[PDB]
């Protein structure tokens, strides 16, 4: 004879949260008057790990100087030369995007990060001072997960 | 070029509330070491165990998460933030380092069920240009999948008990329809849920 | 009577790719109320997938996420115990079960169809135990 009994088995599954980052190294940069030039990509951020549906205003690169919107590179020689990039990307239909810098964004709306991964640009500004001379700076990329 | 990562072994904590602790995997899965230096934030009564400590190659440990001593609402979920840095070893030279940050729920034993029992409850309006959602459960709400009009919206949660007001892209002009899953306690996106916009 | 009991085992990391790892202890289904010298060919482990060797489990969230797990017990000197899964078998690990009760792993195989999704993953397994 067949006899029978029956069970409901249960998984539970969990996601971790990952976080990478990726830094390519931008071309060297060139003196001109003790400018830089401008737009000089300085480097090519590529976050990755997130979970599809983290926001670009949950990403705050953050440094020493806080300047919001602003990333501040000083150079390593006594003298406190600097200067001033921005972090800045696109969207799947090509508009202009930047996350969180010290606290805020410096162009476009909130948005949803590209699946996987997302590019981010680092662009040099200027010096608001004015005659440049290693430059160094030291970011933090928080990540607040939904 | 150069690489960076923290893993988190979940992307939430969910402390009951007088718990004595709960633990928590970090992941260094990089090939150099780091340290690894862990912070409460609000949205110390929460404790991290340790608070800094060295994470070799590809090597995960766990921190102790404890709460002594706080005072909490009973009638409503709190929100901390969890935040795990890996800090690496030590013309343009920029060094990063990821602060990987997760939320810390703080859930009263009194509350009643869990979220996704009442992730339906969400209701949903148009105002000044905004899309509101009000929550009337004791639980964030943590949307991680929004859309209205059949357009995407950046999500956030909802808090407990309260509203969220999301910002409009151009072309929602009369658009009435949501859709909406939350974060479920593991980290998975939950069931799609959909629903008009009332007056 | 046949009785059949459960134990779920660790929670399961949900890797990068949306996949997890193979031989995870999912869980332990325990069968016990059996005749004496029945053997593993006389248990056939179903489901409502079918999957002839495999259980399927499915996401609670209405979004049918699913991972595959096959059931294989152990015998006194660790060799595999494999019953009938959906009406199929492994070759060559047929056995005298345990004296009344036997404990099988339902191990996982991976991922069935997509990027699972954390949360609670269900199968209602019925057992049907033959030559009785």
């Amino acid at each position: 004879a067949d006899l029978t009994a029956s069970f409901t088995a249960t998984a539970t599954l969990v996601e971790p949260a990952r976080i990478t980052l990726t830094y390519k190294e931008g071309a060297p940069i060139t003196i001109m008057n003790g400018n830089i030039d401008t737009e000089l990509l300085v480097g090519t951020l590529t976050l990755g790990g997130y979970k599809t549906g983290t926001t670009s205003t949950s990403v705050n690169f953050t440094d020493a100087a806080g300047d919001p919107m602003y990333l501040t590179f000083t150079s390593q020689d006594g003298n406190n030369h600097q200067f001033t990039t921005k972090v800045i990307g696109k969207d799947s239909r090509d508009f202009d995007i930047s996350p969180k810098v010290n606290g805020e964004n410096l162009v476009g709306d909130d948005v949803v990060l590209a699946t996987g991964s997302q590019d981010f640009f680092v662009r040099s500004i200027g010096s608001k001072g004015g005659k440049l001379a290693k430059y160094t700076d030291a970011v933090t990329v928080t990540v607040s997960n939904q | 070029s150069k690489e960076y990562g923290v893993t988190i072994g979940e992307s939430r904590i969910i402390y009951p509330l007088d718990a004595a602790g709960v633990m928590v995997s970090v992941k260094n899965t990089q090939d150099y070491p780091v340290l690894i230096q862990s912070r409460i934030y609000d949205e110390d009564p929460f404790v991290v165990t340790p608070p800094l400590f060295r994470l070799d190659a590809k090597q995960q440990n766990s921190l102790r998460i404890a709460q002594a001593g706080g005072v909490f609402p009973r009638d409503k979920e709190s929100l901390k933030w969890l935040c795990v840095k890996g800090i690496p070893p030590k013309g343009v030279f920029v060094q990063f380092a990821i602060n990987n940050c997760i939320k810390l729920l703080v859930r009263p034993n009194e509350l009643k069920g869990t979220p996704i029992q009442f992730a339906e409850n969400l209701s949903w309006k148009v105002d000044g240009g905004k899309l509101i959602a009000e929550n009337p459960s004791p639980f964030y709400m943590n949307i991680g999948e929004l859309t209205f009009g059949g357009k995407s919206i950046p999500s956030h949660y909802i808090p407990p008990k309260s509203t969220w007001a999301f910002d409009l892209p151009k072309g929602l002009a009369g658009a009435r329809n949501v859709s909406w899953r939350i974060i479920n306690d593991q980290g998975g996106l939950d069931r799609l849920y959909s629903k008009n916009v009332t007056l």
